[PDB]
Order: C-alpha cells, then sequence, then structure tokens
RNA sequence: UACCGUACUGCAAACCGACUCAGGUGGGCUAGUAUAUAUACUCAGGCCAUAGAAUCAACCAUGUUAAAGGAACUCGGCAAAAUGCACGCGUGACCUCGGAGGAAGCGUGGCUAAAAAGACUCAGCAAAUAGCCGACAGCGACUGUUUACCAAAAACACAGGAUAGU
RNA sequence: CUGAGUUCAGACCGUCGUGAGACAGUUCGGUUUCUAUCUUUGUCAGCGAAAGGCUUGUUUUGAAACGCCUAUGCACAGUUAG
RNA sequence: UAAGUUUUAAAAGGCUAGAUUGCCUACAUUCAAUAACACCGAAUGACCCCGACUUACAAAAAGUUUAGGACUAAAUUUAUGA
C-alpha cells in the first residue's frame, strides 16, 4: 500500500465541507471566518468566485 | 555474448535475430529500388554481405531461386528489377556488387556513417572495373591456364554469336507453338 | 561416473536388486568406473536370504557414461549395474546374470569370466 | 486465367456425363471436345483436388485399387454435384453431425438453466447498414442497369 | 562508498586525466572550399559540405551504358 | 419552447501520488479462425517521442539447454524442474454417510478417408492456455477477519451451549 | 553471502505475581541499507622532451649540411639485482 | 568448455628493473564505433579483409580468384609467377 494520495477530489464535498453555508451554520465557524476577515485573507472560503 | 565479429559471422546490430534479418531484407530492398543508401557502418558492412548473397540468387534466376527471393526481397515492383536489370548487369561479376565509402558522423548520436552504392552504374562515384579482362594468349597466365585446368573465361555480349547460328534457324522456332 | 550416493542394478542371484554406492576404496575421490570395486548398500531385496539392509562389497562392470579404451574405442552401455564381490575378492553369486551381463575383463578377473554370459 | 478456364472446362465435362467419372476420363473427357487443354494427368489432378476442397465435385471409392482411400495416391471417382456445397461431407452424416450438435446446444442450454444464467448467450442487436453500403447499392443497381 | 574530505584542485586535476581528448596528427584538407576531415572520409556536397563547388573532384566523364530500365 | 454543459484529456505526459512517477482511478461497445470476454494469430482502429550508436569484458538480473548421478545441497528439496487437457476404464482406509475423490493407477487423441482403412514422424494433450501425488502426527470444527509500511497465524470471529441481569 | 541462534513489536503453553507484567523456560511467525573519496590489492594504460660542443674532419655565400663521443628510441638482454 | 587430453626432480619455472652490446632511410594516418582478429598482421611489386566458385574423402575451413575496400600513378604494360 503505497501513501500520499489522500486527497481525492470532489466538488460536492469540497463546497459541502469548507464552503461559506457550513461556515455560517455554526457559530464557531462563524469565528473561524471572522478571524480569516481579521488576518486579511484575499480568499474567504473555498467556494468563493466572481 | 557469442562471438561475430573476430569469429566470422553475421553482426548483432543491437537487434534480435528475426528483427535483425527483416531489417537486412527492408534494406536490401531499398538498395536496390534507390541504388545509393546511407547509413552506420555496422549495418552498412551487413547490408554489403547481404546484397551479394541476394544479387548472386538472382543470377541463379531459376523458380527456387524466385520463389526464395520473393520471402527475402519486400517489394515486387524491385523482385522483377533483381531478376532482370540486376541479374543482366552483374551476370559475370564475381562478387564485390557493392562498394562502400565512409560519410562522417550523424547528427543524432555521433555514430560513423557509411555510403552504401550498386558498382558498374550511371551515377555511381568511382569507375568501375571490368568483371573479365581478356587475356593475351601470348603471355605467361594464359599457358599456365592452358597446362592447369581453367577455363578461358573471356568477356561476352549477352548473347555470344555461338547461339547465333542456332537462332538464325527458320526450323528451330515451332512457331511459338 | 557412478558418483557417491547413487543407485545402480546388481544383476547377479545374490540377492541384491539395488544398491546405492556410500563410498570409495582408493583415492579415486572423484567417481568410479568400470573395472572399480565400492562399498554399497542394499536398498532394495530379491525377497531371498539376502534381505534389505546390508553393506556389501561390489565391483562396477557397465556404466551409461563411455568407457574409452587406450586405442581411441569406447563401450557404451544402456544400464548402470555392477555385481556383488566377497571378502576374499570374489562374487558371492553363483553366476552373473545375462540379464545385464556383458563386460571386457581379463585382469584377475579371470573368475568373473565364467560367471558372465558373454564377454567383450 | 487460364487455371479459372480449364477448372470450369473439367467441371462442364463431369457435369455432361452424370456418371461416377475417376480423373482418367475427366482428363480424356476435357481434352475431346475441340493437344488443346490438359499437357499432364497431374494438372487435371491438381484441378479436381482444388474442386473438391471447394465443394464443387466430390470423391468416392475406386474398386480394384481401393489402396485405402485416404492414401493419395489412391484413384478418386468424381460425381460432380451440381450446386457449390456449404459443407465438405456427406450430406446424410453432415445431418448426424447437426442431430448430435443440436441435442448438445439444448443439453448445454439446459445445465446454464440450472445455474444462474440464459439458455442462450443474449447479445446486443447491432446497426450495419451504413453511407457507404447505401452509395454501393447505387453504384451496383446501376452497373447492372446499363 | 563516500569521500571522507573534500578533494583538492591538484587532486581533482590528477583524477581528471582520462576525460581529456587526445589531438589528431592528421587532417584532410580541400583546397578549394577549405573543408577539413579524416582522409579516409567522403566531406563533399554528398555529405554535409554547404560550402562544396565541386572543384574537389576534378574529373568525372562517364556517358556510355546501356540497360532494361523496368516500367 | 428559455438558462447551464458542449474545446481538449480521460488506465493517463493533462486525474490522485513533489515528477513526463512501472503505483491507484468508475461505467459501457465490439469482428474471424473458434469455442468461453481464457489462449495463439488477426479485423475495425491505434501505436512503434521523450536517450541514441556499435561490440566478445568481468560481474548482476531474467531465461534456454546440458553427459553420469540425483536432496548427496541446505536450518528446512527454499528456488527451479515436474503433473497440468477433453473421451473410456477404474477408484483406498477413515467418516458426522455428505465426503475423502479429479483418490491412486491404465488406455485414446493430430493428418487423409461420402467414410470397413491407412500414410510416415524421433515426436501426433505436435505450438499457447488449463492439479504433483500418497502416508504419519500437532493446533484450530468449517467459509471468513486481523497488525495500511518486517508477523495472516495456533491469534479474533463463527453457528451452538452455559451462567447472570431484565 | 545467510540470519539458522543472541533485541524487541503478534500469539499459545508452563512458572511467579492482587494485577499492569516478568521468564537466560518451551514453542510458531518476524526489514540485513551503502553508486568507493583514498589506504591497500589485481590488471590494463598514459606522462616523465632535448640534441651538447664539434672551433666543425670540410665548402664558400660565426648561420647551411656533413664527421665524431652518448643522448633518446628500438632489439637481444650477465655465470645480475630484487 | 570439462566430465575430456597432456605435463608437473637438485635449480626447475614466471614478473619487474636492468651494466653492457648492436642498430637506426622511426613526426604516425587507413584496413568497422570495444585489435582481444593485428603489431611474432597488412595498405595496391597488396590475398590484409570482404565477396564469388569448389569440396560429404570438412554436416565447411581450406584452395583458386584482385570482383569490392585499405587510391595511384605515365616515355615499354590499369601494374607480382596473388
Ligand atoms: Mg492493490
Ligand atoms: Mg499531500
Ligand atoms: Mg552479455
Ligand atoms: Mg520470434
Ligand atoms: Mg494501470
Ligand atoms: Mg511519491
Ligand atoms: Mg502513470
Ligand atoms: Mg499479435
Ligand atoms: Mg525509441
Ligand atoms: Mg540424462
Ligand atoms: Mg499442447
Ligand atoms: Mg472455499
Ligand atoms: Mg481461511
Ligand atoms: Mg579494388
Ligand atoms: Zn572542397
Amino acid at each position: 500500500g503505497n501513501r500520499g494520495n489522500t486527497y481525492q477530489p470532489s466538488r460536492r464535498k469540497r463546497v459541502n465541507r469548507h464552503g461559506l453555508e457550513k461556515r455560517l451554520s455554526t457559530p464557531q465557524g462563524r469565528e473561524v471566518l471572522l478571524r480569516r476577515l481579521r488576518k486579511g485573507r484575499w480568499r474567504i472560503t473555498v467556494d468563493s468566485f466572481r | 555474448a557469442r562471438v561475430r565479429v573476430r569469429l566470422g559471422d553475421w553482426n548483432r546490430l543491437n537487434r534480435k535475430w528475426q528483427h535483425r534479418v527483416s531489417m537486412m531484407k527492408t534494406m536490401v530492398t531499398q538498395l536496390l529500388e534507390k541504388e545509393r543508401i546511407r547509413t552506420t557502418l555496422a549495418k552498412a558492412k551487413t547490408l554489403q554481405r547481404y546484397a551479394d548473397k541476394v544479387i548472386t540468387l538472382g543470377k541463379q534466376g531459376t523458380r527456387e531461386a524466385w520463389s526464395e527471393a520473393r520471402g527475402i526481397v519486400r517489394t515486387d515492383r524491385e523482385l522483377h528489377k533483381l531478376f532482370t536489370q540486376v541479374a543482366l548487369r552483374y551476370r559475370e561479376r564475381p562478387g564485390g556488387f557493392t562498394r562502400l565509402v565512409r560519410a562522417g558522423w550523424r547528427e543524432r548520436d555521433a555514430a560513423p556513417v557509411a555510403f552504401v552504392e550498386l558498382v558498374d552504374r550511371p551515377g555511381e562515384l568511382r569507375p568501375a572495373n571490368p568483371a573479365l579482362q581478356r587475356p593475351n594468349p601470348l603471355s605467361v597466365q594464359a599457358w599456365i591456364r592452358q597446362q592447369l585446368g581453367q577455363p578461358a573465361r573471356e568477356p561476352s555480349p549477352l548473347l555470344p554469336p555461338s547461339v547465333q547460328q542456332y537462332l538464325r534457324e527458320e526450323n528451330r522456332i515451332q512457331q511459338g507453338r | 561416473m557412478i558418483p557417491k550416493y547413487s543407485f545402480l542394478k546388481i544383476v547377479d542371484n545374490s540377492g541384491a536388486k539395488l544398491a546405492q554406492v556410500i563410498g570409495f576404496y582408493g583415492h579415486q575421490g572423484g567417481y568410479a568406473s568400470v573395472g572399480d570395486v565400492v562399498k554399497v548398500v542394499v536398498k532394495e531385496a530379491r525377497g531371498e536370504k539376502t534381505t534389505a539392509g546390508v553393506m556389501r562389497k561390489a565391483v562396477v562392470v557397465e556404466q551409461k557414461y563411455p568407457f574409452h579404451r587406450q586405442n581411441g574405442s569406447h563401450v557404451q552401455y544402456l544400464r548402470n549395474a555392477a555385481v556383488l564381490l566377497s571378502e576374499k575378492g570374489q562374487p558371492i553369486g553363483n553366476k552373473v546374470r545375462s540379464m545385464l551381463g556383458v563386460e571386457f575383463n581379463k585382469p584377475r578377473w579371470a573368475k568373473l569370466k565364467s560367471l558372465s554370459k558373454r564377454l567383450f | 486465367q487460364l487455371r479459372r478456364q480449364h477448372a470450369a472446362m473439367c467441371l462442364e465435362a463431369l457435369k455432361r456425363a452424370d456418371r461416377p467419372l475417376t480423373a482418367e476420363q475427366v482428363h480424356e473427357a476435357v481434352n475431346s471436345t475441340a493437344k488443346p487443354v490438359l499437357s499432364t494427368l497431374a494438372y487435371t489432378k491438381k484441378l479436381l483436388e482444388h474442386l473438391r476442397r471447394t465443394r464443387f465435385v466430390y470423391g468416392r471409392k475406386n474398386p480394384d485399387s481401393m489402396l485405402s482411400p485416404g492414401h493419395p495416391d489412391h484413384p478418386r471417382l468424381y460425381e460432380a454435384l451440381p450446386f457449390q456445397a456449404a459443407r465438405y461431407g456427406k450430406p446424410e452424416t453432415l445431418a448426424a453431425a447437426d442431430e448430435a450438435a443440436r441435442a448438445a446446444a439444448i443439453a448445454k442450454a439446459q445445465k446454464r438453466l440450472r445455474n444462474g444464467k440464459a439458455p442462450y448467450p443474449q447479445h446486443r442487436r447491432r446497426a450495419r447498414f451504413s453511407i457507404w453500403q447505401h452509395e454501393l447499392a447505387q453504384e451496383a443497381l446501376r452497373e447492372l442497369q446499363a | 562508498a563516500t569521500p571522507k574530505k573534500k578533494l583538492s584542485l591538484h587532486r581533482r586535476g590528477n583524477r581528471r586525466v582520462w576525460y581529456w581528448l587526445k589531438r589528431k596528427t592528421e587532417v584532410a584538407k580541400c583546397s578549394y572550399c577549405g573543408a577539413l576531415s579524416g582522409r579516409n572520409q567522403m566531406f563533399s556536397g554528398a555529405a554535409g559540405n554547404s560550402a562544396c563547388t565541386g572543384q574537389c573532384v576534378e574529373q568525372a566523364p562517364t556517358p556510355p551504358a546501356s540497360s532494361y530500365p523496368a516500367e
């Protein structure tokens, strides 16, 4: 068994885990977003776009 | 690991033997289609030996020779050329139908390169020598070839006058059946 | 060439169908050859008095390796066989059986020139 | 082309005389219709064996010279059946083998039904028509039409 | 299977003697086009020589021959 | 009868592994000899770009053949070699009567024959694919599960049984 | 080169222990990495230049080659070292 | 190549250096990229290599041969009885 390939990509799972709405659904996710804002990150979440 | 050069045998040319024989058959077919091809020295020497074998087989002109050359020689446009133009061209030559001229090294791998061409053709690079050299009957060689059992082996036209008195006859035509 | 721990068919009626060479008498440390005496062990009996499991003395009469002669000729046998011997250099068998008993032998083996069906 | 013509003449000579006709008389029969054709018996035998291998004629034993009929030296009687057969053997033996094969097919299907499988292998139906076949039909119709 | 110390400039130069190339003591020079090669090798226009003017071969007359061109 | 997708790649040089990584990656369609999607050659189609060039080093890896022997090698026949297939005969103990068992062991095979038979070959399961067999014990009833990266086992589980609580 | 035994990690049997555990008590199974720098050693090879004066033995038109001692090279190579 | 065939004395036999002695018309290119074939070989007054022909009394390594490659010269042979 060769390791190293733990990242199996999937857009549904990526948006459903680290998206905006699961971050906003819980209070501590909202303080995660708030300290992302206080640090000054250009990308707030993995699914943000314009 | 078997010794091929140093113990007169065929080159290996970095190939398995079935690939090696197929590559030589392709190159002899290419050599007689275009009469001068350019390649590395090892393939050039192997091509020269194979060309002597194939050209003599075409010079026999028999049905078994045609059958053997039919598998050896691929094109079929050039099977006709080997059995007709090449056979008439070298009908009296005792081997050495091909010359080799070295041409330097090639760019992709710095391998030595040789030009291999058929001799005695319009477009060759050195004058050929006659295959036969008519003897003086007033010299030492002719008397050695009389006391010892040697034939005359004189230069000849394609049909000598020794068949002229048979072919002139109107009763030896059979009408073409 | 009969190496140690080989097998061979003893041909006489001494009571041994097969034997294993377990040593060589002389300084011959490589193989045994026709005309040599070796120590053999009977593995399988013929059911008669010489039962299986004895350690006796045997002389090899024929082999599947070529036996070279000085003139340049050699004799090739299709079987590797031997004949048992006693402590007096004599075969315990009454006669060497003709089933595999033809050999070339004249050195002091004149007793073996009467046991065999035919020599040469 | 000459080999095609000579084989056709050998078949027509075997066809005109509807009798078992061994190699000797088929050679003489093709020669005696106009040394015009069939110079040797060996060429006639080569043509007749090729016609037999392509199921255009067949062979039978020769009485008084049987020599085990599978031996190639055996003279063979040629019958010249009218149409080219789809198979090589005697039609009664072919029918017996077909009945045996059909019963074997039923037995294998029944054994495949006791196991969890279909009786016969089910395969998807395919499409074989195309533009090339339609245009090839148009070319063929015009070619025969002229 | 591993160097224990660092090789010095003098020791490195001594070790690198096998890497150097020997000078060639002969050259075949074409007087016209100034080309340079070995005496056993063709270096005219058929081989690689873009400077060839054909003056390297000074005589080539061969008009007569007769054969069957296979077509 | 709107909106979104439509290029290219997709057993891979374009995804997941730091790489142009010998690894991992789901579903579907398919021609003949021929007979199974196995096996050998081939159709449609695709490929022979990512180091090349000759040659007899030693040695290493992977194989072929080998006279006479044959486990004598070795902790241990480990590794190799060997049986390997369809039609017939046959076919032990022990046993939960099911099995052991394809037990073991011996014949018959290609080619021609509208056909009672034959030819010659050293060789006719002729090339490729398709169990080594038997006996004495130990442990665990059995099929399974187990330490991803040195342990797949006598360890775990199992159907069943006993006990205790409810 | 092996890892068969002396270092572990799994398990069973016996001993001791309240128990986690211990046993140099018996068992079954259980990663042997490294492309040679230089020190040796085998073998195959490269580098280690010369021309010195000839008052040139001779010549005129101290320079030019010629004649000498040995200098290299090559060959055979101590009753010749190691 | 061995399992085959020869030889293995006093000192024998090998390896490296070498006093000497002798000689000298010796810049080192080509005949296939690993001469180990070949320096105890050849380069055209050349059979060195390669090809061709013959040989079952070689199941194939010898013999003829300058056909091809090692270029080369004329006013008596494009040339050795290679
Ligand atoms: Mg896997
Ligand atoms: Mg990662
Ligand atoms: Mg090798
Ligand atoms: Mg092959
Ligand atoms: Mg894959
Ligand atoms: Mg990686
Ligand atoms: Mg990949
Ligand atoms: Mg294929
Ligand atoms: Mg490639
Ligand atoms: Mg054998
Ligand atoms: Mg088979
Ligand atoms: Mg099972
Ligand atoms: Mg299991
Ligand atoms: Mg020449
Ligand atoms: Zn020029």
